[PDB]
């Protein structure tokens, strides 16, 4: 029994908690995540793209074959001493990380902080013997490049350009089988009361799935600009965004820089809200007095860690870390999704509220917390209603068929997209007046302006919602789209003098 | 199923209003009309919300 | 008498430098903190406004109640026990801190770059033994919970549910008279030759009361938003904002990063502007080379620091540091505030501008120092200009009645506010119409791009006065309002002649 | 022979490089360095623009006279000792570092990762000896204020208020003349196939000369805002901006941040898509972990660097470390350039593309850095192809007349400068509608937004060329200058029926 | 001095390389009537060896 | 009392005429007018000042 992982999983499985073996628990998590019809593979819209040279890396259990050179036939140890000027630091940081050094993880001792680790090594074998990979009296001596990359624990030779492999996410989870379950259990917790978003989204486990399923992405001509979209919706398929290759250390992906490639940008500045905050601005100064290679659940004791990171307020739920990181949220970034503000005052919000207040109240009072939790969903909503109005007037512009070049030069998307009013396609397409510009600045408005108003109210950066980025952008694009809206009434009501003239 | 909508403004006003009779006035948290904030019933707001929440 | 306060605070408050007491001079210096006339309170609008949830921790002073539960009677141990479980990191972060361990304040030897921190506590308790908060040899044996939360140096017993406070700027003053003293100068420091700005701003002692006394603040009904302003403007009710709760240190309200949450954003880019120059870049280069717990006066020497920093800058005036940071201010960040340009020239500017000279000729020779800075005054100007003749053209449209929606789609900004041009209300308020999108466009070009252009300029970022901010973002905002301007003369020149059809 | 200066750098001075000695390289180079005809000086322009206070510091071979107070004549420790407390800071960055403590270096063991160090000193004697500043036994005391400020190895007295120079890169060169030699050689091999950039540029050797040859540089009169230009643009003319003054720290300009406040902003937003990129973040994680201390060249062995950095791949070329940043160089930050694009499937842009793939093997598999550097040069492609359509749409309308106030309120930029359509003048001035919108539109979409969109793609940062950076913003420009066309279009449609009503 | 290829040009270029004259690719830039216009490599190689004839 | 309103262009003339004879003649730091930085000779500008100084006291 993997006790951190749901029982809503072990029940999609089919599973039974106390009886499944690691073998049983790892089997039928890997038939679920490879299956077409739970997202793995090209998706519904693969007929419409095709890979490019990055994308045997991006998604490798559907793209990625060997290399036809060097034609080499190689030992676990010839990988290491042929690799060492190959790709030297690969070898180097590798040689540094805890794969190369189990040894010294069994020599722990149980006053160290770092202990829990030769009890995951233990909980490693005990899943690999149980896989028919590692004998019951035999140890795991490493975890090196043979491993990874071609078979878990492999003796003999293999061959460069038949054997070699990416190592995906159900490489990983043949050995940490708990952290591959617990990602792999936000398919089954992340289910919206109302269908807000899709079952199981958004999450790391199915982020390379919506990126797919994403209209433009596969639609767009522009692949290698489509591609960048890919390397922030990778998670699914690698496990080595926040622990990266080849050091995988635990310690670096507990760093608030580790999230900061990803969550961050035009429509959701979780990186740029976070380190200009108060807790986010004292984990850049204190970064030097806290110990990060203590596990999160130690982080604010034995760690001396006195102020909140990415990791420690996300992957916390009710006072344990899993890498699941979907149960609290409550707005999802985007504000303006249809039933998501309507939803925040439901139980099922409300509970989720309570965890939150939980993680906060390790350090503040429930009275502070409770009370800047108040203002985020308020001012949430504040924005929220402004975007509403300025789009009651573009909407109705296009319903009214009034937009710029509407019936004169409005081009239909590239297929399978549909035509309609301020869609995501939009911001990734343009031809003609298709978008126009007012279409395109309330889309922005909430898509761009909204989002970041609200990650600027939940990681508590007071310029993030107010000045700099939220209410004075969202005001400048009211105002524009106001002065836009009378402009073009006036011209049309001086269009219609002429029409009068004329008849 | 699918929640009927509520505007930002009407859930705003309701929240406002949330602990409350419904013969007392709260400021809006978002309207201004003729210079002023504008002023909400009540009994207005959450007889809205709730013929809503019976329609979700 | 504490040497590093001016004397225009002991006249302000009509005390005898030689003769007054730090329990004379504490009490002085509350008894105007606290009144309503010299900024205190909900201020002239607070008929407006009402405070929400987090208001009780912004301004303890007016709206701070302690909780109905729990309803127990403690002791100081009990504090610490019982929210080690109940706000576990709260008492792990304070046992960590100075306050927790005074001892080894007391311990330190005459070779320890720290020991300066020894006479620090011994002032500390001779101003308590003054207001008779100590005995004139009790030792002050710690500060904890209780002291900061309910009564410096309390033996007995606290009700939580009626003498739990919210620790203010008076309440660290009882023990830091010297910071607090200093802190409360820059109302009297503070004072323009023609009031270019009100008596003692801008300043960290009445930023609260700056806040609350902007009409679209208190306004406004997004009130949430409103309280993001107040965020950054909580200096004067609060002294954490530097050297946050609860560890309270002072090396790291020495580092840029302490000010960086307030001092950044599209009208003062003063972090972004302060990282991205060689001296900012330098600081992030060498930050594990500096020994930050030396006191500033030693930062040079002692820490070993060798790039200037925002405290270094800002609290260092005519050789000494102290917690004013307005005595050198001459362009106050907005520089089309009337009356600062032609002040710029003064003998009142050129004083302040030799005490700046003074600070930069630490590293620099004063022929260097004073070449940039003639930069930074005439290349502010340039972008004064700038803006001014864009201005001009917006400001005929509003006088001419011209503007987009000016007489069919202009409604009245929410009370107490009075309808105008181009106020700071409509970065704020807008609807339909007003502001138009021409007048928010040469507002933000003076508000928000012309005061980062003197901002980049003030701490020497090259891209953030010309390229990237204040040059280029300006020069756009002129395009723009070029080319509407006279697209609008053609449109109307186009109505005229539709008109003389009919 | 300096073994890391390129052979056509030598056939340039018309210098044998197996026969020259440092005194003849360094003085073939200082030649060339300081004639007008090669960059120096005020430029072809100088008439239209005068120095300002800061100017004798940004170019001190120029502008710079030595102050007229003090009024003293002064010995190497009366440098040492007045200035202690004139200007205290300076004196104490001096005295820690390695240019005041000569002797610890020359005490480095074989066993120090710093043992390289030993090795350059002793080069750098060498050519004191070769330029006769120091005798054949004689080793080098100190590098101290007089040497830097009036002359190497002065024995005497200087006059404060006549002898006194701002240390240029000929200065520093003096000494380090492997590096200067190295820098300067970006003249000679950064030579595009057919003119695209101007020879030698871009490149730190010729920034100065490049900033002054800008016309609106030249003619604008705001000169405050055009020395912020400048403050970027002064490698040419010292060599303090990478590693500062006055502690002139190797390990300080090995770090990222070292580029930042010049290789960044609106229009190359270098240093904001590598912080960001998975690259920068891992430097900011590691930054403690490794020993900047170390050479490049052992930075990724005994340094234990395992992120790459913009200096070790920038100086980077065929395995070995040079102060030459320019052989690599294949889009030069501007897809947009008459040439460029056309040019990146060549032989030339193809045998920079082998070295750039070398640099990162380092780490990554040729094969894995074939495709994203493929993806880098297609994705760059794909926005020029954006704003190429839209440029279209502007230029016609140019050609057309048709621009807001093109015929009735657009006045010439200053001297020297000619009026035209969407040219870099127009960024830095303006007046009446020169620029029009729509113009100043277009422009600033190549120029700023498909710049960044090419520097997020070179530093792999996927939000800096998709949603935040480039594709977006170019998008949005393309967008409202499509919805300006069209309204514009129908605005003229509407005033001929006017013009029509009228003809009665 | 390099004769004048266009983006989508280049492109085109590029995807056709190592293919045969008869065979058709996607445009990497241009959408035409709700589809990816289609482009036949012989086409756009004989446009671009008419542009490295007219270069220096 | 309030200082009489003075111009940036006419401060940055006035700043660009210190150390100068009124009859020196320098280059604005602002205007451009028929294709040409507009010259300012430093006696008037002076002058200009000196009356915004005496309008304010
Ligand atoms: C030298 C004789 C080698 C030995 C022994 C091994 N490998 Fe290798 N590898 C070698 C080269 C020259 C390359 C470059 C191929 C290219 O075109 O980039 C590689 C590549 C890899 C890769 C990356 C493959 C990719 O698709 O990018 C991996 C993951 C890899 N090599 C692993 C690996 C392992 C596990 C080995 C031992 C079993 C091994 N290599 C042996 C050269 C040599
Ligand atoms: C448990 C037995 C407690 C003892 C003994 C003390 N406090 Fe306490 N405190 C306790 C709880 C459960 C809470 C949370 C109340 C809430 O609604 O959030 C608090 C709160 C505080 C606060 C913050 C109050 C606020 O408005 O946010 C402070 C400043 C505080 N407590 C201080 C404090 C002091 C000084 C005590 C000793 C006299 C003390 N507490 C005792 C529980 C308990
Ligand atoms: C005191 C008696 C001094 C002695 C001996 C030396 N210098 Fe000096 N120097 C001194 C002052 C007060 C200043 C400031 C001048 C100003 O107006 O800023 C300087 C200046 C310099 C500079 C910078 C000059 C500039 O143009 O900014 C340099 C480079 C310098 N001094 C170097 C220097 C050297 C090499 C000396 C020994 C030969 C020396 N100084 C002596 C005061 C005194
Ligand atoms: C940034 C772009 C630089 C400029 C401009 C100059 N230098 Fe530099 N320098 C730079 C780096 C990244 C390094 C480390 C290189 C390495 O291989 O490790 C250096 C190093 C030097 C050294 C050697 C010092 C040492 O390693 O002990 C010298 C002597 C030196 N640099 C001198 C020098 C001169 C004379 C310059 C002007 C022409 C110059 N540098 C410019 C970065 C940069
Ligand atoms: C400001 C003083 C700079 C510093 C410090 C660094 N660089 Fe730079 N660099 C600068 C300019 C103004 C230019 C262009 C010069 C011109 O011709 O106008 C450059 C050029 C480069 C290039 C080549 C650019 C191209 O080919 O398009 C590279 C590769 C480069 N610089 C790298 C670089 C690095 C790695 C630096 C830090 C160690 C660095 N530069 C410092 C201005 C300045
Ligand atoms: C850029 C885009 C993009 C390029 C085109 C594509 C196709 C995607 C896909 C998505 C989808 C879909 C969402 C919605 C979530 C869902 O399941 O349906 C969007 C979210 C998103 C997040 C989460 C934001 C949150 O909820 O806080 C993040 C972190 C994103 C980051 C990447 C990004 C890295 C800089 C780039 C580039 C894009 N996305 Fe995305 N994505 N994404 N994305
Ligand atoms: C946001 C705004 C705002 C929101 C509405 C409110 C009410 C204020 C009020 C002010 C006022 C007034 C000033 C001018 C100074 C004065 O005394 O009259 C303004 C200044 C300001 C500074 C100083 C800038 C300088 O001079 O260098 C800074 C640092 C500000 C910080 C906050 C900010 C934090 C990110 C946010 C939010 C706002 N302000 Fe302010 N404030 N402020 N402010
Ligand atoms: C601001 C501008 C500017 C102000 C006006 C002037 C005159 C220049 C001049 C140039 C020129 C010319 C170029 C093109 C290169 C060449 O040789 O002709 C431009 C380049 C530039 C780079 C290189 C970009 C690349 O290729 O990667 C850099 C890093 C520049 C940065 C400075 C800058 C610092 C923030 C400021 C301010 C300007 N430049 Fe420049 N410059 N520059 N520049
Ligand atoms: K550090």
């Amino acid at each position: 029994d993997i006790s951190t992982v749901p029982d809503e999983t072990y029940d999609a499985l089919k599973l039974d908690r106390g009886k499944a073996t690691p073998k049983e628990t790892y089997e039928a998590l890997v038939k679920r995540y490879k299956d077409p019809a739970h997202g793995a593979g090209k998706g519904t819209m693969g007929d419409y793209w095709e890979p490019i040279a990055i994308s045997i890396y991006m998604d490798p259990n559907t793209f990625y074959k060997p290399p036809v050179s060097p034609k080499e036939v190689a030992e676990r140890k010839d990988c290491v001493e042929c690799h060492s000027d190959e790709t030297p630091v690969w070898v180097r940081a590798w040689k540094r990380s805890t794969h190369a050094n189990l040894d010294k993880i069994r020599n722990l001792k149980s006053d160290d902080p770092l202990y829990y680790k030769k009890g995951k090594l233990e909980e490693v074998e005990n899943n690999l013997r149980s896989m028919g990979k590692l004998g019951e009296k035999e140890t795991l001596k490493e975890v090196g490049c043979i491993d990874c990359h071609v078979d878990v624990n492999k003796k003999d030779k293999a061959d460069h350009t038949k054997d070699i492999r990416m190592p995906t996410a159900d490489t990983c989870g043949t050995c940490h089988l708990r952290e591959f379950a617990e990602r792999e259990s936000e398919r089954d917790t992340m289910v919206w009361p109302n269908g807000q978003w899709p079952a199981g989204r958004p999450s790391h486990a199915l982020d390379y799935t919506a990126n797919i399923e994403t209209t433009v992405w596969a639609a767009m001509p522009q692949r290698e600009v489509a591609e960048g979209c890919t390397m922030c919706h990778t998670n699914q398929n690698k496990c080595d965004n926040c622990h990266t290759r080849h050091e995988f250390s635990a310690a670096e992906s507990r760093k608030p820089e580790a999230c900061a490639t990803c969550h961050s940008g035009v429509d959701h500045n979780n990186w740029e809200a976070y380190t200009m905050s108060k807790h986010g601005k004292l984990a850049e100064m204190n970064r030097d007095k806290w110990n990060w290679e203590v596990r999160l659940k130690d982080a604010f004791s034995k760690g001396g860690q006195n102020a909140p990171t990415c990791a420690a307020c996300h992957m916390e739920y009710e006072g344990e870390y899993t890498h699941n990181i979907t149960r609290k949220t409550r707005w999802a970034n985007y504000p303006f999704v249809p039933g998501i503000a309507e939803n925040i005052t439901s139980d099922w919000s409300e509970a989720r509220l309570d965890s939150w207040v939980l993680t906060c109240t390790q350090c503040h009072s429930e009275r502070f917390a409770r009370s800047y939790l108040d203002l985020m969903d308020k001012g949430t909503l504040e924005g929220l209603a402004k975007y509403q109005e300025a789009n009651a007037i573009v909407h109705k512009m296009y319903e009214d068929g009034t937009l710029t070049g509407q019936k004169t030069n409005r081009p239909n998307p590239p297929e399978p997209e549909k035509p309609g009013f301020g869609i995501f396609t939009q911001l990734f397409w343009s031809k003609g007046n298709n978008p126009a510009s007012l279409e395109l600045k309330v889309l922005e408005m909430a898509e761009n302006n909204l989002a970041k108003m609200h990650v600027g109210l939940a990681h508590v950066n007071p310029g993030g919602w107010t000045y700099t980025e939220g209410w004075g952008p969202m005001n400048r694009a009211y105002v524009e789209i106001q002065d836009e809206y009378t402009k073009m009434q006036e011209l049309s009501a001086l269009q219609a003098r002429v029409n009068k003239l004329e008849g | 199923s699918s929640l009927a909508p509520i505007s930002a403004k009407d859930m705003l006003d309701y929240l406002a209003c949330k602990d409350k009779k419904p013969t007392d006035v709260v400021k809006s948290h978002t309207e201004v009309e003729n210079g002023k904030i504008v002023r909400v019933k009540c009994g207005d707001i959450v007889a809205l919300v709730q013929k809503a929440r019976e329609q979700s």
